[PDB]
């Protein structure tokens, strides 16, 4: 499938760009000359919303991509990065950037007639403006207004005669045929102040779970001589925004002074608003940083930006909520360690590639990129906050016959600190899913309806235990006791009984020690439970994933979910 | 009697006695005047009977179809010449060459208007002003603003003692400074634009025109500019470059019912055709003496077109005007919530009552309007008070032959099911098949004679009800009188007097009856399977999945529980039955998917909140049946056939020639061709 509840506007992604657009200045029909009394056959270009680009991977290879597709174009032609200007800010989980080319030595794109006469040329000049992320954010601020500062970035379309009487671009504010046979690109902005050309200013409340920004040019300054003449910031856009998950969705609004001061210079290109088309969403295990992107009403400007940030009074009891949980346990396994898994927060969707796949029922199969497939089975029709399963990522290169390798996952949506009871006694029940290790291999398939997994918890003592059966009572099984949940979440121990059952052969008994035990809540009122048991330190998710506080390893994983009656 | 016509002013009822003069010279359509202060005044008189027309600006037209007195435009006035003409005039600025200044950049300066509430004059500049004004918002009047914005301007009309800063660039000699009228010199498009040439403003809202017929030849029209909204400034002559907006001719108005529409339009056929332009030597139509503007009609105006009967105010303005005019008395933050929110279209009011509890549950992105048909609610959507509603195919031409696009599928079972699909967005539609159902009793029924039984339908102008099989029969016998074809119908929408009428049944009390919507109960896909079922027709036109779905206990309602699917047959183009199961092999055509449509402006917003709502709403959806379904769940057949599973992507097929298909869309105007449709004559009209 595909992602099926956005629009490219508004579509979640851990990177987005768009590609320079490039009319055709040809002035010939395919077959005589222009009509149009000496016109050119493409003299407005806009952009395109189906021309957007959504990025996947590191935030290196993120950029690699795009400088391949610059070098698919053009034999050898030297590609410019924003990595020089990026080095003021230290981003370390987003990019606001470009990649581009001035396509030396290279000829424009041409297509002529059998007699001579070109009726199509473009300029060969390439290039993208895009933003990035890593690590989107699993945790949040849990309360209070905090200030982001950072960049951006932006690409406009492309129109020939903007004042009417074919100016030089550089009057305009842009390196020459900027805006005009090409759009027009911040990375290309002549009229702008070389120390920093485009800040960038954000203030999230989280209490309200609302944004605020303003995308800012600082102007040009004459005289270059004193590193400290006065800056001439002009504000650009105001950004609105309103926050879900770890991701935001809202508006940008060309501000008034552009409109009235730089009525003839700024105005040109910055002129219509991108209502309810402005996406974005935070990155970093804590919400360190932020990048999102938006496309204006007439599809005249395409811009990108990055952010970084610059006991009970309230929510404000650690500074860090867990927002949602998304981590995987990495036919024989691979290595028995655990590991944040990319995600936005909608348990029934998984982040594959850059794209949002949905979840089904079971037994269902998603092709990657590289060529490896792999096979998904998640849990039930039953829990709606809090998914777990398992997958195998297979290459089926090694041609039989007839008929990272196996992992188990954890995802759901976190209930609020303030929407956790704190009076009285729940009793939870789902199932659960668990694998061996290296020697006699054990997989037990979460089912609902051989799975009991049932769990008791008093929010008012916060003293959960439970016990997650196989075959009968809990004799082969294990057991969770000494509750003690901490905030959104919570961690155990895990005991089982004298042995568990496999299959006098020799039967296949399994012990277990006071194993460690970590979870959450997910949902509304605490809908639905869900946690893992594994053994490396204590290093999980529940506790704001720091991975502190021991130390030995194992080869064993099980992964449960369950959700309430009464 | 006669017809009468209205005079806002002392000198146009002394041209429109001339007026009454000549049509009486040359024994033609008789015209009376009635003499009136303001042209509201005139609108007010024409409702009360005592007038019947007037001409009047588009700014008048909105406010002549407002309650009570829904005023319609009849007769739009013809500019340009007789090879050459055009029913639309652009609003432009115009400025002293002398550059310095833009669109924006005008505060403190001094404005010339050719009138309050006018279309160029007022309502399209102040409008696209209104950033800049600093404007507190209604209830408090915008004029205040603009008074605060401009140093000193002309605005005719305007409240000299509240407003006196709109006043104050006029020279009336008197009390007639800010007059309304033809005695205030700075009064029309032509009066404002000396207010410019005198130089009392840097600044005249006006027409394109005005120009051209008050300047003598090309040497002094030069000294003008044209001020842009992109903030440049242009020629004169590319006003088409350089406009601020495009909008309709002034236009007469009359009553919407006993208005004497067929003698108005008599009577200006026939004075266009003897005092139009170049014509008899004195009293020409157009055009009148000294100091006067624009009496009873334009001036340099060459003719008129007649208005089909459906547009109103709201049609004839355009969606973009008839909202800009709304808009300048909704607050700026009133205005930003209309454009973010969907507003959806209903058709009856059960599908009304669904829409408003979609609304408290779309988290401000969905709110409801209503209309009684479904042509109705096309009309609503074209005039902005509407943005989507999904539609039958047949229903999909109309709106597409009046400028709306598709915009989602309702995507139904596919020909390999295999699953319920978490790709059905993305899955390509695959229509459904249109049958006529029998029952199987009847076995001396067959598609070879299968005209004068009694027929049940969905509806008119519906793909499986009306089209699919009418467009059959007209194919083999070129009968345009298709009130003929059967005995005896049910046929919601037709005439309720005539026999496509008789066997319809109304609501629970009888009434409403032949109504297309779901108060009548043998409407839609359902109703004209239960008319078959009741045994008050002999052949239904439905789909397929129709009679599976309301048999065999599949519906637990009185009709159509103890229903059984052997009971009935399919007519195959053969004269052979068929089961119901067999509708692959005995089906009359295939039927393109309902879809949604909107206009192009709203088409990116509307994805948005569809796909978002159908996630949480949707079939297989998180607050569905728990909180509310748009599907099937306790509503059935409102506002989405119970048989979709998602609104799928269109996959480029965003035009109603493109997602309908060549051959249909070849089929539909072939019937089309018979009928009138008065919406369609209306958005043939509209698109010329
Ligand atoms: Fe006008």
């Amino acid at each position: 499938g595909s992602s099926v509840e956005t629009t490219p506007v508004n579509r979640p992604a851990v990177g987005a760009a768009m590609r320079l657009p490039r009319r055709n200045i040809a002035s010939y029909k395919q077959d005589g000359t222009e009509i149009p009394d000496k016109h050119q056959a493409e003299e407005h270009l806009p952009l395109k919303e189906k021309d957007i680009l959504f990025l996947d991977g590191t935030l290196k290879e993120q950029a690699d991509k795009l400088k391949k597709k610059i070098n698919e174009r053009y034999s050898d032609v030297r590609v410019i990065t924003s990595k020089k200007e990026e080095e003021k800010y230290q981003y370390q989980f987003v990019r606001a950037g470009y990649v581009f080319t001035r396509a030396e030595g290279k000829d424009n794109e041409k297509e002529k007639t059998s007699d001579g006469k070109e009726f199509v040329n473009r300029f060969s000049y390439d290039g993208f403006v895009y933003y990035s992320g890593e690590r989107p954010s699993q945790s949040l601020p849990s309360a209070g207004t905090v200030q982001y500062s950072g960049n951006w970035q932006y690409m406009t379309d492309a129109k020939r005669h903007r004042t009417g009487k074919a100016v030089s671009s550089t009057d305009l504010g842009y390196t020459t045929y900027y805006g005009n046979e090409i759009g027009a690109t911040s990375y290309e902005a002549r009229d702008a102040d070389d120390r920093e050309k485009h800040p960038a200013e954000y203030t999230v409340d989280f209490d309200n779970k609302t944004l605020n920004g303003k995308l800012i040019k600082n102007q040009y300054v004459q005289n270059k001589s004193n590193p400290n003449e006065p800056k001439k910031p002009l504000t650009i856009y105001d950004i609105t925004a309103t926050l879900d998950g770890n991701r935001f969705t809202g508006s940008a609004k060309v501000s008034t002074e552009v409109k009235t001061q730089h009525a003839d210079k700024e105005y040109l290109f910055f002129h219509t608003d991108a209502d309810q088309r402005l996406e974005g969403g935070f990155f970093g295990d804590n919400g360190e940083e932020l990048a999102g992107r938006f496309i204006s009403n007439d599809n005249s400007v395409f811009g990108v930006f990055a952010g970084k940030q610059k006991t009970k009074p309230a929510l404000s009891s650690g500074k860090h909520t867990k927002i949602l949980d998304s981590l995987k346990i990495s036919k024989n396994p691979r290595e028995f360690a655990i590991s944040s898994m990319p995600d936005f927060g909608h348990p029934d969707k998984l982040l594959v590639e850059g794209r949002e796949i949905p979840l089904v029922n079971k037994e269902q199969t998603i092709e990657l990129a590289d060529g490896r497939k792999t096979t998904i089975r998640t849990c039930c029709d039953f829990l709606t906050y809090v998914k777990i399963g398992r997958m195998q990522t297979e290459r089926p290169a090694a041609k039989p016959k007839a008929q990272r390798n196996i992992d188990l996952f954890l995802k759901g949506i976190r209930t609020a600190e303030t929407d956790i009871p704190k009076t009285g006694e729940a009793h939870y029940t789902g199932t659960w899913e668990a694998r061996i290790g290296k020697p006699i291999q054990w997989d037990n398939q979460a089912d609902k309806e051989a799975a009991k997994a049932v769990f008791t918890v008093d929010f008012g003592k916060k003293s959960i235990s439970g016990t997650l059966t196989e075959e009968n009572g809990v004799e082969p099984a294990f057991h969770i006791e000494n509750g003690k949940i901490e905030g959104n979440g919570f961690y155990a121990t895990a005991r089982t009984r004298e042995n568990g059952i496999n299959l006098s052969t020799d039967p296949k008994t399994f012990q277990a020690s006071n194993l460690r035990v970590e979870g959450g809540f997910y949902g509304p009122q605490a809908e639905e439970l869900g946690g893992i048991i594994f053994n490396n330190d204590g290093k999980s998710l529940g506790i704001t994933e720091g991975t502190e506080n021991k130390e030995v390893k194992h080869q064993f994983g099980v992964v449960f979910g369950a959700k309430k009656d009464m | 009697r006669s017809v009468q016509w209205c005079a806002v002013s002392q000198p146009e009822a002394t041209k429109c006695f001339q007026w009454q003069r000549n049509m009486r010279r040359v024994r033609g359509p008789p015209v009376s005047c009635i003499k009136r202060d303001s042209p509201i005044q005139c609108i007010q008189a024409i409702a009360e009977n005592r007038a019947d027309a007037v001409t009047l600006d588009g700014g008048f037209i909105y406010e002549a179809g407002l309650a009570p007195y829904k005023l319609r435009p009849v007769a739009a006035e013809v500019y340009g010449t007789e090879r050459q003409p055009r029913t639309h005039y652009y609003a432009v600025a115009v400025v002293k060459k002398g550059g310095s200044f833009q669109l924006n950049e005008l505060q403190g300066l001094k404005s010339c208007h050719t009138g309050l509430r006018r279309t160029a004059g007022w309502n399209v500049p102040i409008g696209t002003l209104r950033p800049f004004l600093n404007w507190t918002g209604p209830p408090e009047p915008i004029e205040a603003a603009v008074a605060r914005f401009f140093s000193a301007s002309c605005v005719p009309g305007a409240d000299k003692g509240q407003f006196p800063n709109l006043c104050r660039l006029c020279a009336g000699t008197g009390e007639n400074k800010c007059a309304f009228s033809s005695q205030e010199p700075y009064f029309s498009y032509s009066g404002a634009f000396k207010c410019l040439r005198d130089g009392a403003g840097d600044v005249a809202f006006i027409r394109e025109s005005t120009v051209f017929e008050d300047l003598s030849d090309e040497a002094e029209r030069d000294e003008y500019e044209l001020l842009c909204p992109d903030n440049t400034r242009k020629p004169v002559d590319k006003f088409k470059d350089c406009h601020l907006a495009r909008v309709p001719s002034h236009a007469v108005v009359a009553r919407s019912v006993n208005g004497k529409e067929d003698a108005i339009w008599n009577l200006l056929r026939q004075a266009q055709e003897k005092f139009g332009k170049d014509k008899s030597p004195k009293f020409q139509l157009f055009g009148s003496p000294s100091g006067q503007k624009d009496l009873l009609f334009k001036d340099s105006a060459i003719g008129f077109s007649r208005v089909p009967p459906r547009i109103d105010s709201g049609l004839y303005l355009g969606s973009g005007y008839f909202t800009a005019i709304q808009n300048l008395r909704k607050s700026e933050e009133e205005v930003a919530a209309r454009r973010a929110r969907v507003v959806w279209c209903a058709v009856g009011e059960q599908e009304l009552r669904k829409c408003n509890q979609w609304s408290g549950l779309s988290e401000g992105s969905v709110t409801c309007s209503s209309a009684s048909t479904t042509e109705d609610c096309i009309a609503l959507v074209l005039k902005g008070e509407a943005d989507a509603m999904s539609l039958d195919g047949g229903y999909v031409y109309t709106a597409g032959k009046c400028g709306l696009v598709p915009v989602l599928a309702e995507n139904y079972k596919s020909q390999q099911s295999s699953d319920p699909d978490p790709n059905c967005v993305d899955r390509p539609v695959e229509g459904y098949l249109a049958v006529a159902v029998v029952r199987r009793s009847d076995t001396s029924l067959t598609w070879n004679s299968v005209k004068g039984k009694k027929s049940c339908h969905t509806a008119v102008d519906r793909t499986a009800g009306w089209n699919i099989p009418m467009g059959l029969l007209f194919n083999q016998t070129g009968s345009c009188k298709f009130d003929e074809y059967f005995s005896q119908s049910c046929a919601p929408g037709s005439d309720p007097r005539s026999n496509l009428c008789a066997l319809c049944i109304g609501d629970e009390q009888g009434e409403n009856k032949c109504v297309p919507n779901s108060n009548e109960r043998y409407y839609g896909y359902t109703g004209a399977f239960r008319c078959l079922a009741e045994n008050a027709g002999d052949v239904a036109f439905v789909k397929d999945v129709t009679v599976l779905q309301n048999t065999d206990g599949n519906n637990n309602d009185a009709w159509a529980k103890d229903l059984k699917l052997a009971d009935f047959a399919l007519l195959c183009l053969d004269g052979k039955r068929k089961p119901v199961t067999e509708a692959r092999s005995c089906h009359l055509a295939m039927a393109p998917n309902h879809a949604v449509v909107s206009r192009m402006d709203k088409v990116e917003r509307l994805k948005q909140v569809l796909l978002h709502q159908q996630a949480k709403f949707g079939r297989n959806g998180s607050d569905c049946p728990d909180k509310f379904c748009l599907f099937q769940s306790e509503t059935k057949n409102l506002l989405f056939n119970d048989n979709t599973e998602c609104l799928a992507r269109l996959h480029g097929k965003t035009t109603y020639e493109k997602y309908l298909g060549p051959q249909y869309v070849a089929g539909i105007t072939n019937l089309k061709k018979c009928s009138t449709s008065p919406l369609l004559e209306a958005c043939e009209f509209l698109r010329k």
